[PDB]
Order: C-alpha cells, then structure tokens, then sequence
C-alpha cells in the first residue's frame, strides 16, 4: 500500500514515476486497460482546451470585440453555431486535429512524449529541471482548467448569472 | 451557293489530302488498327460507296 | 530524423534533400505510396498554371481585349461571356501542347520512363540553369511561388464567387461578406 | 550563339544552404515502392479506416 | 444545333469522356512497339 | 430533360470512346493464330 | 558576432539580433540598405521642401496638397507616371549591375560610379564618406517613417509640426 | 496485362466469359437492354398514344385492356413524322408517352443492337478462329427489320407508317 497519493491503495501497476504528475492515483482500472501514452496525451489535450476556454470565458465577459453583440459565452456559442464563426473555429480545429491524428499515431509508434508538439517560439523552459517544472506546473493547471470549465458552464446554467457576474451579488440557490 | 462553297471546300480539302497522303506514312494508330490487303481496301471502299 | 518542418511527426522515409522545395512537410504518406517524380510533376503544373491564372485574374480586370463579349471585369463570369467556341480551342491547344510535351507519355508508369526529369519540359530560352547553385534557388523559388498562386488563385476565385467583384476591385469597397 | 558563355549565368540572392533548397537540381528518385493502386487504396482508407481509433486499444 | 447541342454544357461529356479514354489508350499506345512490319496485320501486342 | 439530355450525352459518349478506342488496339491481333 | 557579417563591409558594428544574413547574400542586402538610404535621403529632403518652395505653377494646378495627399493628386495628374517610368527605366540598368555584381565582378555595393565632381580621389576620404552615407541614410530612413506617421495622424507636414 | 486498358480490352474480348461481349457488343449490350426494358414497360402499362395524329388516341397496353395477342407498342403520332423524339425532346413525359416517343426509342436502340448483334457474331468467330460469313446471314432478318421499322417510315415520311 505505497500509492504515495491515497496510501491504502497501493502504487498501480505501470504508474511508474516516468510521468509528470504522477502520484499514483488510479483508483480505478483505467492505465491497466488503455495505453498510458495516449491516456496522458488524451489528458494535456482535454486540459489545453480547458485553459484556454476558462481564460475565453473571463475575457468574452471582461471584454468583448467592438463586433458581435454582448452575449453570455454560452449564448454565444449558440450565435456562433447560426452565424458561421463557430463553423471557421471547428474547420480550424479540426484541420489541426488532422496532423494531430498522425502526432498520436507516432506517439503509438514511439518517438514522440505524449503531448509533446515541440511548440516553443519563446525558446522557455531552457534546461531540462526548468522544463520538468513548468511540465508540472502545466499538468496541474490543466487539471484544475478541467474542473473549472465544468464549473463555469454548470453554474451558468444552473444561476444564469456569469462567472464574475456571480462572485459579486451571489444570490444563493 | 451553299452547294457551290461545299464543292470549293471539298475539292481543296481533297486536293489537301492527297497531297498529305502522297508525302506522308500511316501513323502507329493507324497502321496497328487496319489490315493492310487489297481486300481490306476493297471492303473500305465498299462500306465507303 | 525529425521533419523540421512539423518538428513533432518525424522525418518522412521519402523525403531527403535530394528534391527542392524540400522542408520535410508530408503528414500523410503520400511520398510513401506515389511516386515522388509524380507528385512533384503534378505540383509544378498545378503552380504553373496557378501563376498564370493569378497574373490573368490581375490583368483581365485591367486590361480587356476589344474583341465583343471579352469585356467583363470579373474573371469567373468572364469565363461564360467569352464564347465557349473559342474555350474550347484553348482547351485543345493545351491538350496538344501537353501530348507534344510528354511525346504520348500521360501515364506515372511511362511519363518518367526515359527520365525527363519532374517537372522539366524543356522550356527554357534563357539558358538560366548552367549554374548548379543558381538552378536549385531556382527550384525553390518556383515551387514557393507554385504553392503561393495556388494559395492565392483559390482564395481569389472564392472571393470572385462571393463577392462576384474582381480582387483589386473587392480591396477598395470592401464591404464584407453578410452585406451581399 | 545560345547564351554560351562563362559568365552568362541565373543569379539568386538567396544563400544556397536557405531550408528547402535540394542537395542535387533535378532530381529522380527511383521509388522501387507500391503501385498507383495501393496508393489510391491507400487514400480511400484514409476516408474509411482512419488511425483515429487505433489509438484506445 | 450541331451534333444536338442547344446547350454548351453538353460540349463537356463530347469532350472530356473521349480525352479521358484516349489517355488511357495513350498507356497502351506508348507499350506497344510503333515499328513498321510490313505485313496485312500487326502481330505485335 | 436537361439532365436526363446530359445523362444520355454522357453514356452514349462513354460506349461510343470505349467501342472506337477498342478497336483501334490492334483487334486484329487478337486471334488464336496470332504469335 | 552574428554569423556570416564579416567587417569587410563599412559601417559593421555586428549589428543583426536577426539572422538576415545568414539566409541572403550580403551583396545584396548592401545594395538594398544603400537604395534604401538614398531614395529616404531624397524622400526626406523633398518632404521638408515642399511645405516652403512647392514651385511656380504647382499652386494652381495640385491646390495646396500634401505627402499623402499629393501623392494621389499627382497620380491622377501624371507627374508620379513619368517620375516611374524614368526611375523604372534607371533601375532596369541597376538591375544588370545588380545581376553582374552577384555573377563576380570589379563591382561593390552602392557602386554605380555616380562622382562628377571627383571627391573620391582621396581614398580615405572615401572611406570615410561611406560610413557617412551609410548613417545619414539611415536616419533619413527613420525620420522618413516618421514624417510619414505625423502626416497620417495629424494630416500636417515635417514643418507645420514645428511651426 | 501491361497496361489498364490492356487489362479492359483483354477482358472486354475475352473467350472466357459466359456470354462473349466484344467492342461490338459494348454498344450491343445496353442498346439492347434499353429497348428491352422499354419495350416490357411499355407492353405492360403505356398510355394511349394518337398514332394518328387526330386526337383519338389507340391503346395497345396490357392495363388499358389489351391481352397479349392484341397489346401492342403503338408506333409514333403522325404529327411527329419522322422527326427525332427522345425525352427531351417532349415538354412533358406524359407529352412524350402521348405521341409514340418509347416507339421511337425502342426502335432506335433495338435497330442500333442488332447492327451490334452482327458485328459481335463477326468478333467471336474472328475470336474462335472460325469463318466470319455468319453475320452475312444474319444480315437478311436485320434488314428486314430495318426495312419494316425504318426505311418504310422514312420512304412514307412518317414513324405511324412503321410496323
Ligand atoms: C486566412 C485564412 C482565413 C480566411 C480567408 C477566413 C475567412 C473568413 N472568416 Mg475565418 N478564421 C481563420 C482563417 C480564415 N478565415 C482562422 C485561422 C480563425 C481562427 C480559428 C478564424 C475564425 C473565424 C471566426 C470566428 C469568424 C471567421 C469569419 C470569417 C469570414 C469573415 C469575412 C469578412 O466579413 O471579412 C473579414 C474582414 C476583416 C477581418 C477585416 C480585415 C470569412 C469567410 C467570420 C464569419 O464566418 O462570418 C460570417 C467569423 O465569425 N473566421
Ligand atoms: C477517300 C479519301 C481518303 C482515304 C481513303 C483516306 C485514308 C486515310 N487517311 Mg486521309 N485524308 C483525306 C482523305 C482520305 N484519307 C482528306 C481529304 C484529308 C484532309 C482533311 C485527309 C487527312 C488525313 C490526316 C490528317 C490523316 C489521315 C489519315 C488516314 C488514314 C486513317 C484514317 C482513319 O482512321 O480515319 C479516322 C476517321 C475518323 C476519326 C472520323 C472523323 C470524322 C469527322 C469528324 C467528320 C465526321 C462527319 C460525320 C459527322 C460522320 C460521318 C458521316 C458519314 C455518313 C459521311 C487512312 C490511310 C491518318 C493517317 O494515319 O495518315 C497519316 C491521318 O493522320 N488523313
Ligand atoms: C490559367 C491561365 C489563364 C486562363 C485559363 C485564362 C482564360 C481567359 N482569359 Mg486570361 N490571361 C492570362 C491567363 C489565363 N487566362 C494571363 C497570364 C494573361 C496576361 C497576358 C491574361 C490576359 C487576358 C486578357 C487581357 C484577356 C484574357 C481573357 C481571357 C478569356 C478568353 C481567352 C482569351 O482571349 O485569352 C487571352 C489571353 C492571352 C492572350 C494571354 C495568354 C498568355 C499565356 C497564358 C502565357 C503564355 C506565355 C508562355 C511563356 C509562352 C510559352 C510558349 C511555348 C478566358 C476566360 C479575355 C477576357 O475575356 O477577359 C475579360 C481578355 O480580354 N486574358
Ligand atoms: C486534351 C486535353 C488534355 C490532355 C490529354 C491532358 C493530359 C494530361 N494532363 Mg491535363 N490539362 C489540360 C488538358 C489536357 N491535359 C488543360 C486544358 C488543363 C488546364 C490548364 C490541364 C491541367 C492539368 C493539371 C493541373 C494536371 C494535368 C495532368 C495531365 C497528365 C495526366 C493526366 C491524368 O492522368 O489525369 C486524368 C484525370 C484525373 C486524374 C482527374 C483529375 C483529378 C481531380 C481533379 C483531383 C481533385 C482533387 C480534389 C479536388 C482535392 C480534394 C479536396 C479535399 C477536401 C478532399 C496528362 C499528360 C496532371 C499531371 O501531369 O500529373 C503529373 C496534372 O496534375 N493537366
Ligand atoms: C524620393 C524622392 C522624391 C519624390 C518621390 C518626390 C515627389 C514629388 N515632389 Mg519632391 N523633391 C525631392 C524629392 C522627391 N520628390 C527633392 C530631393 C527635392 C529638393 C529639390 C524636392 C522638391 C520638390 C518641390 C519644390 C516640389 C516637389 C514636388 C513633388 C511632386 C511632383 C513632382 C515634381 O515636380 O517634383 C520636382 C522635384 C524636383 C525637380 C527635385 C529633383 C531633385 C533630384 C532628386 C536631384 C537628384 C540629384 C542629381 C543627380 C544632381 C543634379 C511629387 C509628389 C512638387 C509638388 O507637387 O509639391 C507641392 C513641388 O512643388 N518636390
Ligand atoms: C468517340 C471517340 C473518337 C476518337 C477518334 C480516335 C481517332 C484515332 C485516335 C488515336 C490517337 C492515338 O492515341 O494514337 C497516338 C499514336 C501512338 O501514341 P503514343 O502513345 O505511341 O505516343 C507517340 C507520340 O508521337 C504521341 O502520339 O501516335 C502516332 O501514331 C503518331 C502521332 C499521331 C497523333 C494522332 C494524329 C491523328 C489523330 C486523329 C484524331
Ligand atoms: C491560343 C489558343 C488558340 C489557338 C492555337 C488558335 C488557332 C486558331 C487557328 C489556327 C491557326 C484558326 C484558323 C483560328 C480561327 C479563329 N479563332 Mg482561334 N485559336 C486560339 C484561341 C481562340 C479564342 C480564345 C477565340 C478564337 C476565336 C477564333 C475565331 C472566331 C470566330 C468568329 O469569327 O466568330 C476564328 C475564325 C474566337 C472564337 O472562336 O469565337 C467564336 C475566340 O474567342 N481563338 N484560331
Ligand atoms: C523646372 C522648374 C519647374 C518645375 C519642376 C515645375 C513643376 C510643375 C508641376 C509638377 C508637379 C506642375 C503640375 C506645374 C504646373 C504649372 N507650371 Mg510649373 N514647374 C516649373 C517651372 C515653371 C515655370 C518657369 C512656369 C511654370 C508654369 C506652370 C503652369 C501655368 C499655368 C497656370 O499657372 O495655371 C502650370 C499649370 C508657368 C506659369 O504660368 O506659372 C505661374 C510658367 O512660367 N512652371 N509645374
Ligand atoms: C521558365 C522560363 C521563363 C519564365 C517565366 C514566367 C512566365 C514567370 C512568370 C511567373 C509568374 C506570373 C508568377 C506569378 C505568381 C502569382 C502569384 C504568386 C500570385 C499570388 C497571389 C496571391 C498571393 C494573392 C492574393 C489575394 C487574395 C488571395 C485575395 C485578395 O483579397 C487579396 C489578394 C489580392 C492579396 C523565361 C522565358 C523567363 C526564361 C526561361 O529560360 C524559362
Ligand atoms: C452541451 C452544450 C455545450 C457544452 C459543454 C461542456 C464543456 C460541458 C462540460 C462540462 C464539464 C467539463 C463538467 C466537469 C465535471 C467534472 C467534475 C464533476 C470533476 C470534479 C473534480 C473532483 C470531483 C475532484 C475530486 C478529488 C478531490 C480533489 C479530492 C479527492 C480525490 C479527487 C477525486 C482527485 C455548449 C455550452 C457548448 C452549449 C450547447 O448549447 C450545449
Ligand atoms: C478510327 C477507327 C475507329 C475504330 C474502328 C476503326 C475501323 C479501327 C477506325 C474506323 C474509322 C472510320 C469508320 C472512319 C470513317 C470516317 C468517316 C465516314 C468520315 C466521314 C467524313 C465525311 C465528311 C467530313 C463529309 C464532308 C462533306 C462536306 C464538306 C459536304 C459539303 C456539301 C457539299 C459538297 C454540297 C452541298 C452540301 C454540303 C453539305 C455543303
Ligand atoms: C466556378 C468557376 C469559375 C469560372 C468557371 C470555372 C472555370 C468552370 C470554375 C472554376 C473552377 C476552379 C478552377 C476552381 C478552383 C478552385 C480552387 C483552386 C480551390 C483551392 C483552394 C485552396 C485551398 C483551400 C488551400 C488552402 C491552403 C491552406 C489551408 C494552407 C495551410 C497552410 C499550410 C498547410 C502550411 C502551414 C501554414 C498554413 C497557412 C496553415
Ligand atoms: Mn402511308
């Protein structure tokens, strides 16, 4: 029982700590059954989109462009379906996801880190302990860009108010 | 005047002819694709007249 | 071992420095199931003809022939207003020229069969390819701009269609897409 | 007289070791590889046996 | 008119179905030897 | 009947290429007596 | 140092934060900073002149007009054509020496031998006058652009700035 | 084998098919099965067609009460002579069913599939290495036919004269 994260259940059986982030917390069977390689560039994708879409979500309600109208981020993801933008965003995304399919295609063969794009115009994280840092800084965010998100839209929903329209006048359930 | 410029154009694209025929061979198409006989030719002809 | 063009995806098998215009961009195996001297005879002629088509949607909205129904500043409608009579001559004239070109080898299995290099149709006036160094800029430099006029003739024939106003014409006024 | 001379060369001012610049003008790879068929099947695969899925396994 | 052809979009099947043809023709054309033989038929093929 | 015009314009054209370009293959060589 | 800027060309000072000339001859990038500079001296000579001067009869014909302004006034009146076509025409023989200095030749840089008045005798002189050239052409580049940039924010010229 | 169209004109001449198909019978095969299939719906369920020309159409169908002895393809109206009348030719189907147009049809593409029926008996016995005088027999029946679908109509200048 040495899972070194939740300590009564034990290190699992390939979280070995090659990986960034890893604790080893797999309570569920999950690395014993899929590639951990894909798992983990599955997770950096799941939580780049995240970032980038809590940091959308701030800065659509903090400032919007002096095009489109004032809209909640949901409300505009629904414009945005009806009007053509979304379409160019899901075109571009997709077009990216294309060479993306053949990045986790090597990643299956081998030579390439799972989320590793070699993306880094600003030449950051020069030698290898500032890089192990900021692998662990952005795993972490992405985790916490995960739930995040999740509670953004949830709680729009629920309270129909936006996130920072919300930290300020609370207004209870 | 229409039978008239057809038997001008006729006779010019004829006259054109034979003198492309006389100085010149059957292509690759041409020779791969027809048989070369006297009764080849008389059958030409034949479906021709 | 890396591509160097998508730094993350390796060096494609295929793809030495051998060829110009070589940067390691193929993503999808192209290189690996067709023939190289194909690929790159067919992206030639499509920048080849993208070039021209680029310079003659330019000139066409400047400059007209005073031939009737040769007036039309858009090039996508001047396309139909131009007699199809005369389409259809140029059509078989580049046919010919193409069929004279190969010499009758249309095929990937018999167009590089003696050789002829990717690409090298024999035009060439000036004698501009004495040099080695000189000659591979050269390639470069045409397979640049070959991919750019195919960049950009898509983009304007787009636009003509949008729009259906010539592309210097479409600058000035720009009036964007919902407005029509 | 057809441009025979030492000095009548193409100039570029681009540097000849610029990224895309070929080793060798003119190049003819050999390509002892597949048929034209098998990359036509090889492009109709891409359409309905993508690698997408492979990758959960 | 002409060979039935009120419409100009019926020039495009006259045209670029027998080029097309043709062109695979071509690949049997330029395998074939184009040599003279001088005889009533080509026996080469 | 624009489209069926052209439907008939294209399969006519496309029988009558295949027939014309077939005999032009050297049909006379295919015969059992050919060597 | 950058890599591939030697100090055989005046007015080196290993100045390239961007590998330019490691990509492009430096032949030619000489020759374009040269062009550059002297076409921007001019450029800024003739924008200070022509808030003073502007000519006889240039008054009636372009009204007052200015920078921008007069460049468009004088496109539809016919001067920028003749000035293009006469500076294209020079450039076509700037062009072949171009072309003649990247195929090797006696030629440098910014060479056309252009010295009626014969001032380069003194070869020190010359030398010196080169780095002269060189930075005289460079801040006629800047205060160009920033005539230019004056003259679209506040549709004034270099001198109604100052006065 | 050398080639794709090798490969086609191997198979298109092969003596290995159930049913010899040959150059000839590329044209003989979807004329005849055109005429065929035309020719069956029609029998079956064609509206009445004015062979005449008057307005008094005649019906020769089996659903409009016609048995197999009497059920006939009517020939083309009179109005239309011998003048050309497929499809698109009529401004509407129920136009071109009125006036005999599947006539015409049928008989086109049956006269075109008997010339090919000639012609490919000529191939296979060309193919078999057999005498190719069979198509000459073959001729009279096809001529009669001709001259009883075509060359009357045309001799009497109308399709409603044809059998
Ligand atoms: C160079 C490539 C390219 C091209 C040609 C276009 C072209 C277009 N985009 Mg797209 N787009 C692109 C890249 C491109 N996009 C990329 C990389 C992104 C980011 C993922 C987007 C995101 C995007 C959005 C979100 C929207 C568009 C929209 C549009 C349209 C706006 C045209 C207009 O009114 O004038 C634009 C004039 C100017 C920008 C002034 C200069 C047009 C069809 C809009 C649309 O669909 O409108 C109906 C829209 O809402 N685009
Ligand atoms: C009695 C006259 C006669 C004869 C027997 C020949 C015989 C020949 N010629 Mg010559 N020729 C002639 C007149 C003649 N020619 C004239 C007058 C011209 C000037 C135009 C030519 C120009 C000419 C050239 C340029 C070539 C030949 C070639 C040939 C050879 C192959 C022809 C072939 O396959 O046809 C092919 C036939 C067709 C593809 C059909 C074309 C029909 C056109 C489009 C008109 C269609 C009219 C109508 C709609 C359909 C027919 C209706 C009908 C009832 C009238 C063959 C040895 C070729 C060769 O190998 O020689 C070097 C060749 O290249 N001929
Ligand atoms: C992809 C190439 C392309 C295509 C498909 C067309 C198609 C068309 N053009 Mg355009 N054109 C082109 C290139 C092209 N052009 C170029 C490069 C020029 C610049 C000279 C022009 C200038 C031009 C004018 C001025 C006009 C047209 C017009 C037309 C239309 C009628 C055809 C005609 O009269 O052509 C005329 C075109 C030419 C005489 C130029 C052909 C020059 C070729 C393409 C370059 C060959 C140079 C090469 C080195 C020589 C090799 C020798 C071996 C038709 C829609 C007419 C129209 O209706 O416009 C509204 C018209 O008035 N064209
Ligand atoms: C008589 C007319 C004639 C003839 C015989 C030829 C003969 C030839 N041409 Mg063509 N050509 C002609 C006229 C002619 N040309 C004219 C007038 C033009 C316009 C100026 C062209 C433009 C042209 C181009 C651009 C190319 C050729 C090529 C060729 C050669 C190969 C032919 C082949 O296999 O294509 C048979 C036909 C096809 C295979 C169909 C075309 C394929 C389609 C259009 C591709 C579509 C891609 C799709 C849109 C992209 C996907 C989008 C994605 C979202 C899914 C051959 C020598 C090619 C070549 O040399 O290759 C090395 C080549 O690349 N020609
Ligand atoms: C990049 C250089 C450049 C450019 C593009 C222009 C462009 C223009 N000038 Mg300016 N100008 C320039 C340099 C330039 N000038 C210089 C260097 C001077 C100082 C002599 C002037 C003095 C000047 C005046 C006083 C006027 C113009 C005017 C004009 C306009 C009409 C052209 C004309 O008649 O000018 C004529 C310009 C000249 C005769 C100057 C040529 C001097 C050359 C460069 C000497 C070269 C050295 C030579 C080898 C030694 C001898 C036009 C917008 C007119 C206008 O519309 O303004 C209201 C006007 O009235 N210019
Ligand atoms: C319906 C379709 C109707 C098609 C009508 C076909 C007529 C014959 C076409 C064969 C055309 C064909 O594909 O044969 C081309 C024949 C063989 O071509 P290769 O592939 O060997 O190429 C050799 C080069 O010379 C290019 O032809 O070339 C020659 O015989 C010499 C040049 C004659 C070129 C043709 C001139 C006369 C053509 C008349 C048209
Ligand atoms: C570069 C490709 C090209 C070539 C190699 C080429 C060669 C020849 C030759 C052989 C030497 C002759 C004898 C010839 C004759 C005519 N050509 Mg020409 N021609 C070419 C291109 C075009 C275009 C684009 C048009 C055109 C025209 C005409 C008309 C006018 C008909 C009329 O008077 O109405 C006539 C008589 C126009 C057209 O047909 O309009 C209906 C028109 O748009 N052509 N052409
Ligand atoms: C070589 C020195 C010189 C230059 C470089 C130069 C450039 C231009 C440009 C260039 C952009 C224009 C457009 C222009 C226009 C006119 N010039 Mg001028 N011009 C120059 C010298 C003279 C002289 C000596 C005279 C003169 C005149 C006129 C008139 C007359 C009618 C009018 O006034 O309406 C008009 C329209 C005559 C005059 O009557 O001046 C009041 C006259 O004597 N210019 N001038
Ligand atoms: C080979 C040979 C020789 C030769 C030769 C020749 C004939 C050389 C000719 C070369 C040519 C004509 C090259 C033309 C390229 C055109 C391009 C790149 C257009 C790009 C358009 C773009 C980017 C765009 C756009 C646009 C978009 C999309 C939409 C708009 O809203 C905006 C905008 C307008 C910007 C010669 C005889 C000299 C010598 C020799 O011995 C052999
Ligand atoms: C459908 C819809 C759209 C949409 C949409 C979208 C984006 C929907 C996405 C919703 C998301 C991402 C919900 C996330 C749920 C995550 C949870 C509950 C995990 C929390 C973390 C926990 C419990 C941590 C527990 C833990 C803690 C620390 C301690 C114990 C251990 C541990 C287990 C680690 C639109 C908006 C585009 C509009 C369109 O018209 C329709
Ligand atoms: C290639 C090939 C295919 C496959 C089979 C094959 C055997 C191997 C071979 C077949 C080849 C074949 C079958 C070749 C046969 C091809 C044929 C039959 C060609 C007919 C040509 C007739 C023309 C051009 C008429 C011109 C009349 C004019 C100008 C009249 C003018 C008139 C005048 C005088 C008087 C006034 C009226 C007007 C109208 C004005
Ligand atoms: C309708 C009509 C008009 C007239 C009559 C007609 C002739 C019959 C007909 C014409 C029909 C014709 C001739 C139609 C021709 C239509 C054409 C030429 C369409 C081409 C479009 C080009 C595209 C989409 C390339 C886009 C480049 C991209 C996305 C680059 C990506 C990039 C890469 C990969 C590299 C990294 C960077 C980035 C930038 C990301
Ligand atoms: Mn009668």
């Amino acid at each position: 029982d040495f899972s070194a994260a939740v300590p009564f259940l034990k290190r699992p059986s390939n979280l070995d700590g090659a990986y960034i982030g890893d604790v080893g917390f797999d309570p569920l069977g999950f690395s014993d059954v899929f590639d951990l390689r894909v798992l983990r560039e599955a997770e950096l994708k799941h939580g780049r989109f995240a970032m980038l879409a809590v940091l959308g979500f701030i800065v659509q309600e903090l400032y919007t462009f002096p095009f489109f109208p004032k809209m909640a981020p949901v409300d505009a993801h629904d414009y945005f379906v009806k009007q053509g933008g979304g379409s160019q965003i899901i075109f571009w995304i997709s077009f990216v996801e294309l060479f993306g399919v053949v990045a986790l295609f090597e990643t299956l063969q081998g030579k390439r880190e799972p989320g590793d794009f070699a993306f880094d115009p600003l030449g950051l994280a020069k030698d290898e302990a500032t890089l192990e840092r900021y692998r662990l800084a952005e795993v972490k965010h992405a985790r916490l860009a995960m739930i995040a998100i999740g509670g953004f839209i949830h709680q729009y929903w629920v309270t129909k108010q936006t996130v920072l329209e919300q930290l300020g006048n609370f207004k209870s359930l | 005047e229409d039978i008239v410029g057809g038997h001008i154009w006729i006779g010019f694209t004829c006259i054109a002819g034979g003198f492309w025929h006389i100085l010149t061979k059957p292509f690759a198409w041409a020779r791969r694709a027809y048989v070369w006989s006297g009764e080849a030719y008389l059958s030409y002809s034949l479906v021709a007249v | 071992d890396r591509s160097y063009s998508m730094p993350f995806l390796s060096r494609p098998p295929a793809l030495d420095g051998t060829m110009a215009g070589d940067v390691g961009f193929d993503p999808l195996g192209f290189s690996n199931y067709f023939d190289l001297k194909w690929l790159r005879e067919a992206e030639l002629k499509h920048g080849r003809i993208c070039m021209l088509g680029c310079l003659g949607f330019i000139t066409q909205e400047k400059i007209q022939l005073p031939l009737p129904g040769f007036d039309n500043k858009v090039a996508t409608e001047a396309f139909f207003s131009v007699p199809a009579g005369g389409l259809w001559q140029i059509f078989f004239t580049l046919g010919a020229i193409e069929i004279l070109s190969n010499g009758g080898k249309l095929a990937p299995a018999d167009m590089f069969a003696e050789g002829r290099a990717p690409g090298d149709l024999g035009f060439d006036p000036l004698n501009l390819s004495g040099d080695d160094a000189a000659l591979r800029r050269f390639e470069l430099a045409e397979l640049k701009h070959a991919r750019l006029a195919m960049i950009g003739l898509g983009g304007m024939l787009h636009q003509m269609l949008i729009t259906k106003q010539a592309p210097l014409e479409q600058l000035a006024n720009f009036q964007p897409i919902q407005y029509y | 007289a057809g441009c025979t001379t030492p000095d009548w060369f193409g100039v570029s001012q681009v540097a000849e070791d610029a990224p895309g610049v070929g080793l060798l003008a003119k190049a003819a790879p050999e390509y002892n590889g597949p048929s034209f068929r098998e990359g036509l099947e090889y492009v109709f695969s891409f359409v309905w046996k993508p690698p997408i899925l492979i990758a959960w396994k | 008119e002409a060979l039935g052809v009120d419409d100009g979009r019926l020039l495009v099947p006259l045209v670029l179905i027998p080029v097309f043809i043709a062109i695979l023709f071509s690949n049997f054309a330029s395998t074939q030897d184009n040599e003279d033989f001088f005889d009533t038929y080509d026996q080469r093929r | 009947m624009f489209t069926l015009k052209i439907v008939v314009y294209t399969t006519v054209t496309l029988f009558v290429s295949l027939f014309t370009f077939g005999f032009l293959s050297n049909d006379a060589s295919r015969n059992p007596n050919r060597k | 140092r950058p890599p591939g800027l030697d100090g055989t060309y005046v007015g080196d000072i290993g100045f390239d934060p961007l590998g330019f000339s490691s990509i492009i001859d430096m032949r030619w990038l000489r020759e374009a900073e040269l062009k550059h500079g002297r076409v921007c001296m001019l450029a800024a000579t003739g924008m200070i002149v022509q808030d003073v001067y502007q000519f006889p009869g240039v008054t009636k014909s372009f009204g007052d007009a200015k920078m921008t302004t007069l460049h468009d006034v004088a496109v539809k009146q016919g001067s920028m054509q003749q000035l293009l076509v006469w500076l294209g025409f020079l450039e076509i023989f700037g062009f072949v020496a171009i072309v003649q200095m990247l195929q090797g030749s006696d030629r440098q840089p910014g060479d056309f031998g252009f010295d009626p008045l014969n001032c380069a005798a003194n070869p020190d002189a010359l030398a010196r006058r080169q780095l002269v050239e060189l930075k005289n052409g460079r801040l006629a580049m800047i205060a160009t652009a920033g005539m230019l940039h004056h003259f679209f924010i506040t549709g004034k010229g270099p001198i109604q700035l100052i006065t | 084998s050398a080639s794709l169209w090798e490969r086609f004109c191997s198979w298109i001449t092969s003596t290995d098919n159930r049913l010899y198909i040959g150059w000839f019978g590329v044209l003989m095969i979807p004329t005849l099965l055109t005429a065929t299939t035309v020719y069956i719906i029609a029998f079956i369920a064609a509206p009445p067609v004015d062979i005449d020309g008057i307005r008094e159409p005649v019906a020769g169908s089996l659903l409009y009460g016609n048995n197999i002895i009497t059920g006939a393809v009517i020939p083309s109206s009179a109005s239309i002579g011998i003048h050309f009348y497929p499809i698109w030719e009529a401004a509407s189907l129920d136009e071109w069913l009125y006036n005999g147009g599947p006539y015409q049809l049928i008989v086109d593409h049956f006269l075109l599939g008997v010339c090919g029926w000639i012609g490919r008996e000529w191939e296979f016995s060309y193919r078999l290495g057999m005498r190719p005088w069979i198509s000459v027999a073959f001729t009279a029946p096809v001529a009669a036919a001709s001259a009883v679908f075509l060359v009357y109509p045309i001799g009497q200048g109308s399709f409603s004269d044809g059998m």
